[PDB]
RNA sequence: AAACCGGUUGAUCCUGCCGGACCCGACCGCUAUCGGGGUAGGGCUAAGCCAUGCGAGUCGCGCGCCCGGGGGCGCCCGGGAGCGGCGCACGGCUCAGUAACACGUGCCUAACCUAACCUCGGGAGGGGGACACCCCCGGGAAACUGGGGUCAAUCCCCCAUAGGGGAAGGGCGCUGGAAGGCCCCUUCCCCGAAAGGGCUGGCGGCCGAUCCGCCGCCAGUCGCCCGAGGGUGGGGGCACGGCCCAUCAGGUAGUUGGCGGGUUAAAGGCCCGCCAAGCCGAAGACGGGUAGGGGCGGUGAGAGCCGCGAGCCCCGAGAUGGGCACUGAGACA
């Protein structure tokens, strides 16, 4: 598979022009292809590590990258929303946040804050013996009991240990709760959910964010809930 | 096959024909159309059978009734020129599923669903009368 | 299988009863039919395992002997014996010819049974008492 | 189908009509004067010229509120270029602009303004082989169009 | 620069056509010093015919064998012919076919499949077999290819369990706008997994220099199988939008629809059996002509006109013409 630079996703911070006329393909992992970026492509235009493919596949595959707790030796691994990535050899802690400007930005986040990770519930079915599995934003998984599963709706937000494969935390969708948008023009911006649409399909409704009295709007498939009136996790 | 009612059953209710057959009223999703006021037990009909439609409704006139469960409608829209600064009535007719509940006649205005490919040239379903309509409005909440 | 002979592919012939050109010349292997795997009423049960599509399997009935007839007056499943084929509604050739097809009426030694499977795709004949 | 090529731009300064002699005659004199080298540079100076007018002309179209977050910056733009003596100008004079303010930007032109050379084409004989000195860098370009902060950078060799 | 000029009269005002002046594209003539930037160049012409060369490999950390150097513990290094895995369905070309769900925009699949990768949960037990390279012989002009012997596997197969599918009945529960779906219970029939394999280090034991291995455990690591979701690719459906001609007015008979089936991964006259007469058309059917569609490009002050709609990107189709299949997740390559 090849990926042509006219068809790379326009909010990836490459050069238009300039260059050759690919651009590397993310690897079919844990995100969208429109909504990632390949992990050599944060290795050589996002950190500047590397100058060439090759250097960053070099770093790459000696595991000095560590996405999410797990070391990834793939230069074409998908880097996407809310992801944690580590560098071993200098111990600097990214996460992958929602940006005004870059669209996406790996903003440095603490060492304790380093082993959380937000996910928003993205479905739940029901699997054998009667188990509930929630998919969330980025195709990740959990089985639960089904009374756990049960109070756990679409569109909540669950804060989960990676290292212990627990749910550390749940933020239940709530008018008036704290939310980021993750997608869509309106990007980046963190305000109160104040205001809803409900219209007759669920993902779409109409969404109202409040930062004071900068208000904008979106849909409801578009915001994540990052918490009560402050984010429980460094996303700024 | 179809049978009447004197009153119009609501979305969930169970009628047995005169064979003995029970046919609930399923709910299709659809909260500003009424069901039918009669219960047929076709299995490709949306209100008492399997069938699935989307959310991509229509309203159009009946031209042709005389195939079975079937009829020719009528789709009229507007279409801007650029070039006269005006506009164009344009239509186009349309073959649509009929179910045996829902009688339709020449000149009715009704609505259509998108489903499944049934035919040839079928892809889309009576799914009421423009009488069945009812009003329907979004839920607005605020903070104050 | 996925076979040009029984291609299911779109017609050439538009609503209006008029021809109309091709669009592809050569017919996609996607789009390609197989031949009827219907069982032949026989003496012994044979399967055969096939591969599909994304390779999946499906088991086809070549030769069916016994049936799975349920009497839900007893609410219970017995592996009766087919006698023979008494009427194929579909087609009449399919019973002439001694084969089973899904709504077919088929004299097991429970008695009279109507085939409520696809013979064909499931590659069993359960069928139900009259 | 297409495919973008670039396309000349002088042809906003080049007339239709070549054949007038009072046109003719304007051409001549400006040409002498400044010592170009051919039409198509006092033509390249006039594409910039009604470049300059025209984009006057579409902000006095637009509303005030639109024009207010460009005017400034305009007029400020063309000061520093200094193809405009004064940037608090109203937005209407810049529309009377001529395209000898264009040709007085000119390296060449700035060479023989400063007394730097004998003539204006020994100051474009000086700038093509590569006697003068911008700031310390040799430009060897007559037709560059230097700004305002760069005209007291220039030197001989 | 939102421009006019020459021409019909003996002269005059009109109409109205033709020419001039500008830009762009193709070919052509005369002439031609340098540099930079750019996705220019058998498209506009035969999808006409071709000599010659090159244009998809990689992996010894899947596997046995052979050869050479080194060394004693259990091998180290290098090479060879192969088996085996993965890839070759991407990438490159061109514009015949196509007026079409081809293409574009906006939506679907609750009617579907998907190797590689991600995540969550679970599993990896017993047994068997063959074919290369190779050795001994060849056959054939070459292409290619035969017999015997013999060592392996992450090669091939059986067994068990897990799991899966079909039919039927029931249900709190899940998703979702809506269950023909998921989960749970019940019954029968049917199909039916896996490589604990490689490496590293440690431990123990069997074994022998005619060996440099085999076995049992542990940790790390790359792997294998099942269930669910995602990801990616793909199949299919829908509404609308974009050519000329009436010196083309009636067209259609599997044609239009229904019912029951077969096939498919999956809906569908996709195909089949029966039933009805339906379907399209002057809001232009049908017929003919032209053409790959779009982003886009040239020109004009603009509305607009044109396609130089060749080159660059996206989708489509094709590989001398016409057909049909194997393998495989995917081709009718
Ligand atoms: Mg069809
Ligand atoms: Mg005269
Ligand atoms: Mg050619
Ligand atoms: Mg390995
Ligand atoms: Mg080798
Ligand atoms: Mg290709
Ligand atoms: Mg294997
Ligand atoms: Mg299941
Ligand atoms: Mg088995
Ligand atoms: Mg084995
Ligand atoms: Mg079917
Ligand atoms: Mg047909
Ligand atoms: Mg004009
Ligand atoms: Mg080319
Ligand atoms: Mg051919
Ligand atoms: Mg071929
Ligand atoms: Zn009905």
């Amino acid at each position: 598979v090849h990926l042509r630079k006219s068809l790379a996703p326009y909010w990836w911070p490459i050069p238009r022009k300039a260059g050759g006329v690919w651009a590397v393909r993310p690897s079919t992992g844990p995100h969208s292809l429109e909504y990632s970026l390949p992990l050599a492509v944060v290795v050589r235009d996002v950190l500047r590590y590397a100058k060439t493919l090759r250097e960053a596949r070099y770093i790459i595959s000696r595991g000095y990258i560590k996405v999410d707790g797990v070391v990834r030796k793939d230069y074409k691994f998908p880097i996407g929303l809310m992801d944690v990535v580590e560098i071993v050899p200098t111990g600097e802690i990214y996460r992958v946040v929602p940006d005004e400007a870059k669209y996406y930005d790996l903003k440095p986040i603490p060492s304790s804050e380093a082993a959380l990770k937000p996910l928003r519930v993205e479905g739940k079915t029901a699997v054998s013996g009667g188990r509930i599995q929630l998919h969330f934003h980025d195709g990740r998984n959990l089985i639960l009991p089904p009374d756990v599963g049960r109070q756990i709706k679409t569109f909540d937000t669950v804060v989960y240990d990676l290292e212990n494969k627990a749910i550390k935390t749940h933020l239940p969708l709530r008018l008036g709760q704290l939310a980021v948008v993750t997608h869509g023009g309106n990007i980046g911006f963190v305000g109160q959910f104040f205001e809803v649409v409900w219209t007759l399909k669920r993902r779409q409704s109409v969404v109202a964010l409040r930062k004071g009295e900068e208000v904008r709007r979106t849909i409801l498939d578009y915001i994540m809930v990052i918490g009560t009136e402050a984010p429980v996790v460094k996303i700024s | 096959t179809v049978v009447k009612l004197q009153s119009r059953p609501k979305v969930g209710d169970v009628v047995t024909l005169p064979d003995g057959k029970k046919v609930e009223v399923k709910n299709i999703g659809v909260p500003y159309v009424l069901p039918p006021a009669a219960v047929c037990d076709d299995p490709l009909c949306p209100w008492h059978g399997h069938l699935k439609i989307r959310l991509k409704l229509l309203e159009v006139t009946v031209e042709k009734v005389r195939m079975h469960k079937a009829a020719v409608v009528t789709h009229e829209w507007v279409h801007y020129l650029p070039k006269y600064n005006r506009y164009e009535r344009r239509r186009r007719r349309m073959r649509v599923r009929v179910p045996e509940c829902i009688e339709v006649k020449p000149g009715d205005k009704v609505i259509i669903a998108e489903t499944r490919p049934l035919s040839k040239t079928i892809a889309w379903v009576v799914i009421g009368k423009k009488e069945d309509v009812v009003e329907w409005k979004a839920k607005h909440e605020t903070l104050p | 299988m996925k076979l040009g002979a029984f291609y299911k592919g779109g017609d050439l012939v538009k609503p209006s009863g008029g021809k109309k050109g091709r669009v592809r010349k050569t017919k996609k292997k996607a789009l390609g039919g197989g031949p009827p795997q219907i069982p032949k009423l026989g003496e012994e049960d044979i399967r055969y395992v096939e591969r599909v599509r994304g390779g999946n399997h499906k088991v086809r009935l070549r030769q069916a002997r016994y049936a799975n007839v349920y009497i839900p007056k007893e609410r219970r499943h017995v592996k009766a014996k087919i006698l023979s084929i008494v009427s194929s509604p579909s087609n009449p050739d399919y019973a002439r010819r001694n084969y089973i097809v899904k709504g077919a009426i088929i004299q097991t030694e429970v008695g009279k049974a109507v085939v409520t499977s696809r013979p064909g795709q499931d590659g069993v004949i359960n069928a139900v008492l009259i | 189908g297409g495919l973008k090529k670039p396309k000349k731009k002088y042809l906003a300064g080049k007339p239709k009509k070549i054949w007038n002699k009072q046109l003719l005659l304007e051409e001549l004199q400006l040409m002498g004067e400044y010592g170009l080298r051919n039409k198509k540079e006092l033509w390249l100076a006039r594409a910039r010229l009604k470049w300059i007018v025209r984009r006057a002309r579409a902000l006095l179209s637009m509303t005030a509120e639109e024009r207010a977050p460009l005017e400034v910056p305009f007029k400020e733009k063309l000061y520093k270029m200094g193809f405009i003596e004064d940037p608090n100008v109203p937005l209407d004079r810049i529309l009377s602009l001529d395209v000898r303010a264009i040709l007085e930007r000119r390296l060449q032109t700035l060479v023989f303004r400063m007394g730097l050379a004998k003539s204006i084409h020994h100051a474009r004989q000086l700038v093509v082989h590569g006697h003068v000195l911008v700031a310390g860098r040799r430009v060897t370009s007559p037709g560059f169009l230097v700004p305002r902060e760069l005209e007291d950078k220039i030197t001989i060799e």
